[PDB]
């Protein structure tokens, strides 16, 4: 009745938690396309941004 | 020379930015025409599959909590019409103030006792999320059954399987190897 | 005095190289032995240099 | 050329990041696909073997403190039913306000006197820690027996 | 005046090189001399350069 409430522990300081990834580029350059906006479902292996390939082709 | 060719080709291929996870987009701080470097954040992807709860208990309650004990979690968006089941994953070896970058209290003022809180990891059942999904940062009332006490406070089992793995950023070197072969044949006479 | 806390050693984990993450082996509140891997990187560029 | 081969091989072998200490993982700010440099924090590992207490006594109590004096510590997670024994390690050479990550600026006119505090290190016994583990940041009530001043 | 405080000298010990620490020879509240080593690094890369 009362010690039953003692057999439990409560707290209202809880908050749901999850994972988050900050997408970052491996190279520098300028942006020419943006493939998604807020509240868009993207699958693994999908393109999210595209850069100008002018500077890389010269090195190639 | 071929090694440098491969490095240059990899540099060119990376001119597209690829998603390493399947989730939803939030905080899109990227517009066309911007100038970017690897340290500049573009956006965020938030997978909506594996979520847990962080319950902050006082030091008074942390005792008598072991790993694996049953839990019951109720949220506010869904009210009391939906319940959740979960388990204790473990308690943290720190109170948050351990890694803080600033003084807990002001130097000029006096010192006042404050009861500390210690986070606890609780894992939810995944068959309930798919039908009643959650979102990051929502408030919830947690209740842990502490009747049974084996005495397992600290985990001591290591696992050979990685938790989170992504291989969407791995580039296979077939076309580069074909191009190199063709160039060699061309310049060989 | 009641102004006494419990202090210990905590270690931050920092790479000696630069790369892109491909695996993670400890999530949180998990036991770790000395010498175990916690993170792995893509080995393409290092292999090319080799 | 062998030296350069060795440097490259060490570079490749270091793509796997190894833990230098036995302990437990606390914070995890690393996800698959993150771009990492040698200045980005990744995790934390907190062992549970050698733990001590840091008591902040007033300026007006550290007059008669000597190294090696007996001490008694009672945490709050357990209460008065469990008691820890220890001994003084050494008095710090500065006040918390002076050696804080943010300095205190006393020459400002709007200054109110406040009694200062000095950190003191206390050595806990490890044998009873296994029976009753303690976490970093918990709070305890300490007591130093200053009867002997030698 | 009552607004008086004691002050002294301090040293921010820093390394003349970069590396990874493999040993630490002192904790807080310990007595040190002028020649005593405090921290040790891994000498592999420097040995290669030598």
């Amino acid at each position: 009745w009362f010690l039953v409430l003692r057999h439990f522990e409560e707290t209202d300081d809880a908050y749901v938690a999850g994972n988050q990834i900050q997408i970052m580029s491996q190279v520098s350059g300028s942006v020419t396309k943006v493939w998604a906006d807020n509240t868009d479902f993207v699958k693994e292996g999908d393109v999210l941004v595209t850069l100008d390939p002018t500077d890389a082709r010269q090195a190639f | 020379a071929a090694t440098e060719v491969r490095n240059a080709w990899l540099a060119l291929e990376r001119t597209r930015i690829i998603s390493p996870m399947t989730g939803y987009v939030s905080r899109r701080a990227v517009q066309p025409g911007a100038q970017i470097s690897p340290t500049t954040p573009l956006m965020a992807v938030v997978p909506a599959t594996n979520m847990w709860v962080d319950a902050n208990f006082k030091e008074t309650q942390i005792a008598n909590m072991r790993i694996g004990q049953p839990v019951t979690i109720t949220t506010d968006i869904y009210g009391d019409d939906v319940k959740y089941t979960g388990k204790v994953v473990g308690l943290d070896m720190g109170t948050g103030s351990a890694f803080s970058l600033l003084p807990a209290q002001n130097a000029t003022g006096n010192w006042i006792k404050v009861v500390q809180r210690l986070p606890v990891r609780i894992e939810l059942d995944q068959k309930q999320l798919e039908q009643y999904p959650l979102r990051i940062g929502l408030s919830t009332l947690v209740s842990v059954n502490t009747t049974n006490r084996d005495g397992q406070v600290l985990a001591n089992k290591v696992r050979s399987t990685p938790v989170a793995v992504s291989t969407a950023r791995e580039i296979s070197l077939a076309p580069v190897n074909k191009l190199i072969d063709d160039i060699v044949k061309a310049n060989a006479g």
